[PDB]
């Protein structure tokens, strides 16, 4: 069976090898290094691929899985908020998906600022938060939506749709059903916003680095990878893209930890099996 | 305009 | 410090 224990073992084997090869070394040329001074990485074991880095002062990466273009990042540190907001505005972000739990955000020891559920000022940038709709994803998992309006003197004001799942604890994986529903909501939200920019003739439509959904949890490697994998399988242009391809691409373009837990990988495998999508490359 | 994208 |  293409989805049996033999195939699953082989997939794990290949992915394990890749994670080790991608392990970060001292002053690794493959990973973004702190530009001296403030901290760059929220975790010293979760690095940012240099060649695909979005900004020199952020732990965030451009990722393309098959034809699906996104941005994956860590939860921004307090000192990185101004840069985070500027990145969101310049990207003409069609949707920001936050998968960090309200419990993590509320834990002061974790240093995860609640930057999207309240308004505030960050350097020269002012942000307004407004609540919008709420969509149930199943199993009690809720998606709370907001709109973040980013203002800065001399810059165009940009509003960003936010999808926040506050009940998805770290080191865990929600069901394939919930994940599929989440991916559909995130893609739909982005499509509506992207279309608006196209109707206004935005120049971002011609920039491969812009109009990308932005997704993050705490480290930007577990929950974030599970959602990105589900999103690429929701892309009608990715026929024949294998699970091996998906995970190898996320790892090579961010870090070797993408898709951390085995249960998270199982969700991607289950979603693939439902589509008759291959797990391995021949 | 500054807020044309709103 | 470490996430793992």
């Amino acid at each position: 069976s293409p989805y049996g224990p033999e195939a699953r073992a082989e997939l794990s084997s290949r992915l394990t090898t890749l994670r080790n090869t991608l392990a970060p070394a001292t002053n690794d040329p493959r990973y973004l290094q702190a530009c001296g001074g403030e901290k760059l990485n929220r975790f010293r074991d979760i690095q940012c691929r240099r060649q695909t880095a979005v900004r020199a002062d952020l732990n965030a990466n451009y990722i393309q899985v098959g034809n699906t273009r996104t941005i994956a990042c860590q939860y921004p540190l307090q000192s990185q908020l101004e840069s985070h907001f500027r990145m969101l505005a310049e990207n003409r972000t069609p949707v920001l998906a936050v998968l960090a739990s309200s419990s993590e955000i509320a834990n002061q020891r974790f240093g995860m600022p609640d930057y999207f559920r309240q308004s505030g000022t960050y350097g020269s940038i002012t942000v307004e938060s407004k609540m919008t709709q709420q969509v149930g994803l199943g199993d009690g998992i809720m998606a709370d939506m907001y709109t973040l309006t980013i203002r800065e003197a001399g810059q165009k004001t940009i509003s960003v749709p936010v999808v926040h799942v506050g009940n998805w604890p770290d080191q865990t994986a929600v069901s394939s059903e919930v994940t599929k529903a989440l991916a559909s909501l995130v893609d739909q939200t982005a499509e509506t916003k992207r279309n608006m920019y196209e109707s206004k003739g935005s120049s971002a439509v011609a920039d491969d680095s812009k109009l990308r959904p932005v997704i993050h949890c705490r480290a930007g490697v577990g929950r974030t990878a599970q959602l990105i994998g589900a999103m690429c399988m929701n892309d009608s242009r990715n026929s024949q893209l294998s699970v091996e391809d998906m995970v190898s691409q996320m790892r090579v373009q961010r870090n070797g930890i993408m898709v951390q837990k085995d249960e998270q990988l199982d969700v991607l495998i289950k979603l693939a099996e439902g589509q008759g999508r291959p797990l391995l490359n021949s | 305009d500054a807020d044309e994208y709103l």
